[PDB]
């Protein structure tokens, strides 16, 4: 009394109750560099203008 | 400085809409103003020099040059509008547009505040200045006297730029103030050995020393009445002026850097005397005339006294004013007698009489009779080599005679002996001519009454 499953019966996804602990590093992957600092604050004028040589303005 | 700026952009139209016989009277009204206006400058101080903003200022050096340059503007129009009246009227007013762009790119670069301006603003100052030698000029080979002049300016002014970019990124700023109060000392080392001579070569060009002096005797013969005065009266001056202000950067390197250039015209302005004495151009005897007045220039700043500082500056207005009476005199006998050959026009003062007392006169302020300004630039010049070093007294008291020696000569041959036989076209005077010339003696004669304000910035 085995039944022959139908067709698309073995092509879905199911689920598994398993006793074993996740794995917290699968890669065996080391800590990530870290970030560089954004920007913040607001965007204040330019001090004393361009500066190119002569340009206040 | 933007109250003498915006009048002569505002004579650029007014030499752009005018009718076409009435553009030399209202451009010579109006320019007169200008340098009747041009007198507010003189609010100096002995200690401090008047700033007008972040851009512009004027010490008691700059502002005589102003003056005489937009004094001397002018003059030009009087001196050239007689010579161009077969030209187109736009030529014409290209003409007058071109000394307008000049006498406002000379009036910017001579209160420039930091030197990357004015460096900018010497280079810019080229364009006119060749526009008109190549173009108005009367020679064959103008050309290469422009070309001459062009290269000899841009292969000077090129080490000066990398060496003033240079000092911006190395210290922080190129104004003149900020580099009065952030001074440095420069080491005796190759390095600055460049760095002087990146510095310096640009303006012993201009000036020019003995050894680069050749785009003269070209670049002032075949050059219009105009272009040889504004290339001997205020180009010459305006690279004394941005050696002057430079030489503050690059002490005490000098001290012991500067005894082959001194020297190089401590000889130089000697035998180029003597070729004054065998000229038969007197054009070219005026350009080397010229040259020794430069090289004497080049000794009194290089020696950085205070008494030769004093009779660079005088010494600079005075052979400015004299150089340029002297260009109008040959200018004048060319167009009488169509030849620039000394020998050829003589005994004119059995003809000219005026003309001959006005060459009398201007012979005699070349070779620094007292008490006119050229006399006391000259004597403090001499003073103050004197302090340096004894022999070199010789060095300039033989000059004392062969300056003469070509200057009297050149007052006998034009005037005096028996005229020439087959020359029958000397006019009486001109009227303008006249008054060009009185123009140009007369101030020369008053500052001779009170010469306190042409005595450098450290008076």
């Amino acid at each position: 009394g085995w039944v022959r499953p139908d067709l698309g019966e073995l092509s879905k996804v199911t689920k598994v109750k398993t006793d074993r602990p996740l794995p917290e590093n699968p890669y065996h992957s080391r800590a990530r560099p870290e970030p560089n600092p954004e920007v913040e604050g607001d965007l204040k004028p330019a001090r004393h203008g361009s500066r190119l040589f002569f340009w206040t303005m | 400085m933007l109250k003498y700026i915006i009048p002569t952009m505002m004579l650029m139209p007014l030499t752009w809409l005018s009718k076409n016989s009435m553009i030399w009277i209202n451009t010579t009204l109006h320019s007169l103003l200008i340098s009747l206006t041009s007198l507010l400058l003189l609010n100096q101080f002995g200690d401090n020099s008047l700033n007008f903003s972040l851009t512009f200022f004027s010490d008691s050096l700059s502002t005589p040059l102003l003056i005489l340059t937009m004094w001397l503007l002018p003059l030009m129009l009087m001196a050239s509008q007689h010579h161009l009246s077969k030209e187109n009227l736009a030529r014409k007013k290209l003409f007058i547009s071109m000394l307008i762009l000049l006498q406002l790119f000379l009036i910017m670069t001579f209160t420039a505040t930091e030197l990357i301006f004015f460096y900018i603003m010497f280079e810019a100052t080229l364009v006119p200045t060749l526009i008109i030698i190549t173009r108005w000029g009367n020679q064959t080979e103008r050309l290469n006297a422009g070309l001459y002049f062009l290269f000899y300016t841009l292969a000077g002014s090129l080490p000066l730029l990398v060496a003033l970019i240079y000092i911006q990124n190395t210290m922080g700023s190129l104004n003149f103030l900020i580099l009065q109060y952030w001074v440095q000392p420069m080491p005796n080392s190759w390095s600055n050995t460049f760095m002087w001579l990146a510095c310096m070569m640009a303006f012993m060009v201009k000036m020019p020393l003995y050894g680069l002096h050749l785009w003269l005797p070209k670049a002032h013969v075949e050059a219009p009445i105009a272009g040889s005065m504004v290339l001997a009266a205020i180009l010459l001056k305006l690279g004394g002026y941005g050696m002057m202000r430079i030489t503050l950067l690059l002490n005490p390197i000098t001290d012991f850097m500067a005894y082959p250039f001194i020297m190089l015209s401590l000889w130089g302005m000697i035998m180029t005397s003597s070729i004054c004495l065998r000229q038969t151009d007197l054009k070219s005897l005026i350009a080397y005339s010229s040259v020794s007045h430069m090289a004497l220039v080049i000794v009194a700043i290089l020696i950085q006294t205070p008494w030769s500082y004093m009779g660079a500056t005088a010494l600079m207005i005075a052979h400015g004013l004299t150089s340029s009476m002297l260009f109008c005199l040959a200018n004048s006998n060319y167009e009488r007698v169509h030849s620039r050959t000394m020998i050829l026009a003589r005994g004119l003062q059995t003809l000219l009489p005026l003309m001959a007392a006005w060459w009398l006169l201007a012979s005699l302020t070349n070779l620094a009779l007292p008490p006119s300004i050229n006399l006391i630039g000259e004597l403090f010049v001499v003073m103050s080599t004197f302090s340096w070093s004894n022999i070199t007294i010789i060095l300039m008291g033989l000059n004392m005679v062969i300056t003469a020696l070509y200057s009297l000569y050149m007052l006998i041959t034009t005037q005096r002996g028996k005229h020439t036989h087959h020359i029958n076209n000397i006019l009486p005077s001109f009227t303008r001519e006249n008054a060009l010339m009185s123009l140009h003696m007369l101030p020369l004669l008053l500052l001779s009454l009170n010469p306190k304000i042409i005595l450098g910035p450290l008076y």
